[PDB]
């Protein structure tokens, strides 16, 4: 059914503006998504609240129903303009002169940590690519044969925002579950694309800014079944960082390098145990559950996004109604009616 | 201090003391 698909695509923008509204003014700590939960179906199928599931699928979920809701209304993908890329998927022959070049679409980069140690290394895995040879060696369409071709991925259009997944993520089939790796990684503040891109290898071969700023650390911290995530996300303020998890927002201290490591960067550690009411003493290798998942980059209100091409009632009355109770217990209205009664 | 198999119920008990 393309009209229900239609108006759950749109419903989930509707329930999703609301909440944008909430948290632009509700006088609350926290909101209460009734209706995000409500609507939103994961690949069709309902989501269980009480089941954990991957970020990505809800996200890949999450940013197809908007892009499809701005298209039946009108609009662009306001998401895939701004988030999403385009790969150049590149295919150079050594033996012949022929080359194969294609674009492939994406929302976010998925970059190997089990054999990589810091965000740029991952990062050239794309630009070397892979050789095939021997008995792989990629078949030319125009030479109707085997040979050695360097299968290369690099970035055609940068979008404004880079989303990044750490894949610490896989199965294990003698486990036979989903098994986590919390393999130490890193990257940094500031991140720059231009050697990255089609036009920085080019320029490198012979023949619109590249650099991004980290601002989104998305953090999973347990078992792949389940576990937490919580993000730590940059204030756009005139003159910072800051917690965020679940319903609680509070500052945090990991501008510094340390608290950087030992939150986000994960890996092993050398641990230290205590008990037996604190007269045993035990050295343990530890590893750091609580790691980075998925990475967004900014680089240095549109009216594009605006532009066609094809309700803060519930805002203020939830704020009218707290404030309202929020009087009643206060204390000093308590010690009001003491002094009101004895007087 | 002054026993293997009492070695693991010391340890067991350990974690049981309020």
């Amino acid at each position: 059914k393309t009209e229900d698909r239609k108006e759950y695509n749109i419903g989930v923008l509707r329930h999703l503006q609301v909440i944008f509204g909430h948290l632009a003014a509700s006088r609350l700590q926290y909101y209460v998504p009734r209706g995000f939960w409500k609507q939103f179906r994961l690949w069709g199928e309902p989501v269980n609240l009480r089941e954990q599931h991957d970020a990505l699928e809800f996200f890949n979920s999450l940013v197809d129903s908007l892009d499809e809701a701005l298209k039946a209304l009108g609009h662009p993908a306001m998401l895939s303009k701004v988030l999403g890329g385009s790969f150049a998927d590149q295919k150079i022959c050594q033996g012949c002169p022929h080359r194969y070049e294609c674009e492939e679409s994406f929302t976010t980069l998925n970059v190997d940590i089990r054999n990589h140690q810091n965000l740029l290394d991952s990062l050239e895995q794309y630009v070397k690519g892979d050789l095939l040879e021997g008995a792989n060696a990629y078949h030319c369409e125009k030479c109707n044969k085997k040979v050695d071709t360097v299968k290369r991925l690099l970035i055609k259009k940068l979008p404004p925002v880079l989303a990044i997944q750490l894949k610490r993520f896989d199965y294990d089939w003698e486990r036979e579950c989903a098994i986590k790796f919390n393999d130490y990684f890193e990257f940094p503040r500031e991140l720059d694309m231009e050697p990255y891109t089609v036009a920085g290898v080019a320029k490198l071969e012979g023949d619109g800014s590249t650099k991004y700023r980290l601002v989104g650390v998305l953090v999973h911290s347990g078992q792949a079944s389940g576990g937490h995530y919580y993000s730590y996300i940059i204030q756009r303020n005139g003159g910072r960082w800051y917690k965020f998890d679940d319903g609680d927002v509070t500052e945090c201290k990991m501008d510094d390098d340390e608290e950087m490591k030992n939150q986000c960067f994960g890996g092993e550690y050398m641990g230290e145990v205590f008990d037996h009411m604190m007269k045993r003493m035990s050295y343990r290798r530890q590893k750091r559950w609580w790691n980075a998942y998925i990475l967004f980059y900014e680089r240095m209100q549109d009216d594009e996004l605006i532009r066609y091409i094809s309700i803060e009632r519930s805002v203020r009355k939830q704020n009218v109604q707290f404030m309202h109770n929020r009087m009643q217990y206060s204390m000093e209205y308590f010690q009001f009616m003491k002094k009101l009664l004895t007087c | 201090e002054r026993s293997h198999s009492a070695r693991m119920t010391l340890a067991k008990a350990c974690e049981l003391c309020p």
